[PDB]
């Protein structure tokens, strides 16, 4: 019955609970005391990307590290040659209200979508000299928050449907629904073997996907109001979780337990974006306090502020080669940082 | 795709014609147009460049106060204009269309000939003016250059054209390593700054025909006198 | 009788020196462009300009120099003084335009306008400066500032009426502190000089004390105005 | 009929988990074992910074 | 030096550029307008994925999107005002659409944000207050102390009980806004009868007045 199905999922909550409390031995500011700090990081402005006349929402990074794909909310992608400030393509959107980027790691292809409940590929290197739309993606009822590539011809959709969907761009066609949340997904980070994939929500929690087998594996629960922002950890095993109450948190898949606390006394505006650098020792996390924290990803200090912003950081992107950072905010300029 | 250029007959010298340049089946405003010219016995020689909202025009210096491009975005078509002509610009004038950015493959498609009777520069030159071949064997072109072609940038521009008997030239490779889309991987790219090699792997059919070597560092581009592969 | 009177115009004029500069880097670096900061850039601009020179003219008045570089000093120094007027009228009118206006001074406006109103005024402002303290014609200033003030009067007095004959305007203590304050400044602090300029020659009346009493006056008064417009303009907010 | 949620919670209870020390000792060593080729960390070189 | 590709790169950019700003230079001079309300209100008949329908008044054009209200109210921060319609008529389902509007109004994004509002089926609201068969001092226990002010605006047409009602219901989202908004945006009230096609001027009123307002508080006048 009812009453037998609660005391059931009570008695297993309890016993999980039990289970994380018995590993919780040492904390990682016990042992990580012990290491060198990093110091003082000091990096300033080395290129400002302008052209886009509206609130900048997302960008990506290409895997080649020099491209770039921006989307405003006035309508138009703009694909940028970082090196030279230079503007590659200009896709003129449908719909002018995009919440999402996405870069192919080959490079052939973008991705967008937003309140319109499409996700629209558009072919890039194609002959007629014109950047086309390869196929439109319907399928959801909500928003669509976030859309990752997980190759030439696969596609990971969140929406606002408290659901997560896997496309096959060639055919059309979800080959997953990924069900389980409770509220609106709003960030989903791809692992870097590309066969996992952690999703955040306003009902305070994350789920790690498995991306073939299509169920979920954890299910990770220490904030306290919405995950803006997530992001894997270099290694895979690892990924920090930004929230709507200032705090970041670096959860663990082997343990099922968080392991260090990202938050000061004296900030208040919730986290926007949060990426990792190569290493995996800095821990950028965006805010609206218009700048960048940069934290040490083992001892939860502040390392340097990326105070050059006059709105908030809406997006946040780190090159897979870490020679660059470039925040993007709603006063329409991108910057480039080394 | 698909440019067809209609004008050029038998023109008496001195004399004035008009050469135009249809498009079809792309973003004409978008293009940067060339115009390369063939010798009835030479081989190819660059004569004007019209930009992509005719902002930038460039002329070779034998051509220069005697020749005008411009270009008709509205009805898609390309003009060269022909003043005080002589005896040495009979030619089959090649309508060709690039486009520049990161991952650019400028010199993509040309077009067909117009043939025209009238009745320093990085000058690089290919040795091996008439190479043999035998089927499924492996031939190696070089092309050797006068001032370096490997820009600050890492960038070496220098490309691969080939024309088959009787056709319009081809695109190979772009910037000394990069395949076209729809050749071959068999063709493979190698060199450093004023030494460059091309090498086939198994030459089979239908890749006979004369290879050229271009420079895209200044104006005037230059080619070299090509390299037969005969059997 | 002097020194004072110069110490004095000196001391203010470096601090609306400072002040001006100021503006001219957060408008220059920190703040992007509306329809009206480049106008208040361009009078910041002029400030420095007519305020510099009052630097460079207060040493070398107790010091015996060639009295023709103290007039080239002068008419030099006028040149920049018809901008900073030209240019504290351009913004009350286009303000009155904001608010007669507003749809089509937010949807309809040349985006260059600004610029090539403010080059006009720049330009149209030697031309008819030229003509200076004796550097007949000089009836021609006089017609032009008087039309200059009396465009500043009529734009005051339509942006007033218009927000007199709206409804609940809460920022009314407030609207009428900054109007009348940038009329009256402008018309009891900006014009004494440019007044000078004409009746220096125009009127015979008494050379020895004219010097002294009106022109020490006039040029402490547009000192204090360049030293006082970046702040009412910019500073509150 | 809501037994996908004890569903779930009994496939995700039985899993093997390792203790804390171990993994966030993982986390140090790859780390620490990149902190020679990574370039925001450390000031990056003027022949590497393509900005 | 740079190269000639490099060059053509550059030329390329600046075509896009130049494109950008021609865009910029068109879009501008649209105001952009957002339609909420719940349902039982009457959204489709105001103005005779996101639906965008667009209307042009005295020579300038509008849009007004309606979503078919958490997380995603930050994509519109940048709009002119925010249209509320409310339905009189109905009065179980009046407690439901203050609540939104309290939503709506003490968000974190929309905090220079105005917002006109709209409260259909006024003539259901006559019908059912002369008929007598409900009454809303039922459900609204705080409506005997109210008494009709001494600027009464209505028409004469109207019956006193119906002129009340109405202004009672006026009240119950004006004291919402005047409450704690610190000045920044206000509430532009104003009755409808979905039988009138006189609806649109109101709206472009309403937004010569909240125009005048940004560039009355853009150029230091407050
Ligand atoms: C009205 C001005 C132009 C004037 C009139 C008569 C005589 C002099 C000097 C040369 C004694 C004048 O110049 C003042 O220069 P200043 O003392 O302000 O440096």
């Amino acid at each position: 019955e009812l009453d037998q199905l609660r005391q059931e999922a009570e008695q297993l909550k309890n016993q999980i609970r039990d289970a994380r409390k018995a590993c919780a031995d040492a904390t990682l500011s016990q042992i990580t005391n012990n290491i060198d700090p990093v110091g003082r990081i000091q990096m300033r402005t080395r290129r400002t990307l302008r052209g886009h006349l509206a609130k900048i929402y997302a960008m990506h990074w290409g895997t080649d590290s020099r491209l770039l794909v921006s989307a405003s909310q006035d309508g138009k992608l703009i694909i940028w040659d970082s090196y030279t400030t230079n503007k590659v393509h200009a896709i003129p959107l449908r719909s002018s209200w995009v919440m999402t980027c996405a870069y192919a790691p080959s490079g052939n292809y973008v991705a967008c979508g937003g309140l319109d409940n499409i996700c629209s590929i558009y072919n890039l290197k194609t002959r007629e000299g014109n950047v086309r739309v390869s196929r439109e993606l319907a399928g959801h009822t909500g928003y669509l928050s976030c859309c990752r590539f997980l190759d030439d011809n696969q596609i990971v959709t969140s929406s606002g449907d408290t659901t997560c969907a896997l496309w096959d761009i060639e055919t059309g066609q979800q080959t997953t629904t990924f069900t389980g949340h409770t509220g609106d997904v709003m960030s989903l980070s791809l692992a870097p073997d590309t066969r996992l994939f952690v999703s955040g929500a306003c009902d305070a929690s994350a789920k790690l996907w498995d991306v073939r087998e299509g169920m979920c594996r954890q299910t990770f629960t220490g904030h306290e109001s919405d995950i803006n922002a997530i992001c894997f950890f270099p290694n895979g095993n690892a990924f920090a979780t930004g929230s709507d109450d200032a705090t970041c948190r670096l959860f663990d898949l082997r343990a099922d337990q968080e392991l260090m606390t990202y938050s000061h006394d004296n900030i208040i505006c919730g986290i926007t974006s949060v990426s990792f650098s190569k290493s995996g020792r800095l821990l950028l996390a965006g805010y609206d306090d218009f700048n960048c924290n940069v934290w040490d990803a083992l001892k939860a200090d502040r390392a340097g502020v990326l105070a050059g912003h006059d709105n908030r950081v809406s997006c946040l992107g780190v090159t897979d080669d870490g020679m660059a950072v470039a925040t993007g905010s709603w006063d329409s300029f991108l910057k480039i940082w080394n | 795709v698909q440019l067809v250029e209609s004008g050029g007959g038998l023109v008496q010298p001195g004399g004035s014609r008009k050469l135009s340049c249809s498009a079809s089946g792309f973003a004409f405003s978008s293009f940067g147009m060339h115009w390369v010219r063939q010798a009835p016995e030479k081989g190819l020689e660059w004569v004007a460049y019209i930009s992509s909202g005719s902002g930038t025009i460039y002329y070779a210096d034998t051509v220069k106060g005697r020749f005008t491009i411009s270009r008709d975005d509205p009805k898609n078509t390309l003009f060269l204009q022909m003043t005080s002509l002589r005896s040495e610009d009979t030619a089959m004038y090649y309508c060709v269309r690039s486009i520049y950015y990161y991952g650019s493959s400028p010199f993509d498609f040309w077009g067909q000939g117009t043939t025209l009777t009238v009745s320093s520069d990085i000058v690089m030159t290919q040795a091996t003016s008439s190479v043999p071949v035998t089927p499924g064997e492996s031939v190696s072109i070089s092309c050797r250059s006068s001032k370096s072609l490997l820009h600050s940038n890492g960038n070496t521009y220098l490309y691969w054209f080939l024309q088959r008997p009787g056709q319009s030239p081809q695109l190979l490779i772009y910037r000394m390593s990069n395949l076209a889309s729809g050749v071959p991987d068999r063709f493979s790219g190698s060199g450093s700054g004023t030494a460059f090699t091309l090498t086939i792997s198994r030459l089979e059919a239908e890749d006979v025909g004369v290879y050229y070597c271009m420079q895209h560092l200044e104006y005037p581009l230059t080619f070299g006198a090509g390299t037969k592969l005969e059997l | 009788q002097t020194l004072s009177f110069t110490v004095l115009t000196c001391i203010i004029s470096l601090v609306g020196l400072t002040g001006n500069a100021v503006v001219l880097w957060l408008l220059g670096y920190r703040m992007r462009r509306n329809a009206v900061s480049i106008y208040i850039l361009n009078l910041a601009a002029a400030d420095f300009l007519f305020l510099s020179f009052q630097i460079i003219r207060s040493p070398l008045r107790l010091i015996n120099i060639s009295h023709l570089i103290r007039k080239i000093l002068v008419s030099v120094m006028t040149f920049p003084y018809f901008t900073g007027l030209s240019m504290l009228s351009a913004i009350s009118t286009e303000r009155c335009l904001s608010v007669l206006w507003p749809i089509w001074y937010r949807c309809r406006r040349p985006t260059h306008l600004s610029a090539v109103v403010c080059v006009l005024l720049w330009g149209l402002s030697l031309l008819f400066s030229m003509l200076e303290w004796r550097f007949t014609s000089d009836f021609i200033p006089v017609a032009w500032l008087i039309f200059l003030c009396v465009v500043l009067c009529v734009s005051s007095l339509v942006l007033l009426v218009r927000i007199l004959c709206g409804s609940r305007k809460m920022p009314l203590t407030r609207l009428y502190v900054t109007i009348l304050l940038t009329v009256l400044v402008f018309l009891l602090c900006g014009l004494p000089f440019g007044i000078l300029g004409a009746l220096i020659y125009r009127m015979h009346l008494n050379l020895e004390v004219l010097y002294c009493h009106v022109y020490l006056v006039c040029m402490s008064l547009s000192s204090l105005n360049s030293s006082a417009n970046p702040i009412i303009y910019f500073f509150v907010g | 009929q809501a037994r996908k949620l004890v569903e779930q919670l009994k496939m995700e209870a039985n899993i093997d988990r390792i203790k804390v020390s171990k993994a966030a000792a993982d986390l140090m060593a790859y780390c620490e074992a990149h902190a020679k080729e990574d370039p925001l960390l450390t000031p990056v070189p003027a022949s590497e910074n393509p900005f | 030096t740079v190269s000639a590709e490099d060059k053509a790169a550059a030329e390329r950019s600046k075509m896009i550029d130049k494109n950008l700003r021609e865009d910029g230079e068109k879009a501008r001079r649209t105001l952009r307008l957002l339609l909420l309300g719940a349902d039982n209100s009457g959204k489709s008949t105001i103005v005779k994925g996101i639906f965008e329908t667009k209307f042009q008044v005295d020579k300038v054009n509008f849009h007004m999107f309606d979503v078919g209200r958490r997380k995603w109210i930050q994509c519109f921060n940048d709009v002119t005002a925010i249209i509320f319609v409310v339905d009189s008529s109905d009065y179980n389902r009046l407690q439901e659409a203050l609540n939104d509007f309290k939503s709506i109004w003490n968000n974190r994004w929309l905090r220079t944000i105005s917002v006109i509002l709209f409260l259909n089926k006024q003539d259901l609201l006559a019908e059912k207050v002369l008929a007598g068969k409900s009454k809303i001092e039922d459900y609204f226990p705080e409506f005997a102390r109210y008494t009709t002010p001494e600027d009464a605006t209505p028409e004469p047409g109207e019956d006193p009980r119906v002129t009340r009602a109405k202004y009672f219901i006026r009240k119950e989202f004006v004291d919402i806004s005047t409450a704690s908004g610190d000045g920044r945006h206000i509430c532009y009230p104003h009755f409808t009868c979905a039988v009138d096609t006189e609806n649109a001027r109101r709206i472009f009123n309403d937004c010569k007045d909240i125009i005048l307002q940004m560039n009355l508080r853009e150029y230091n006048l407050v």
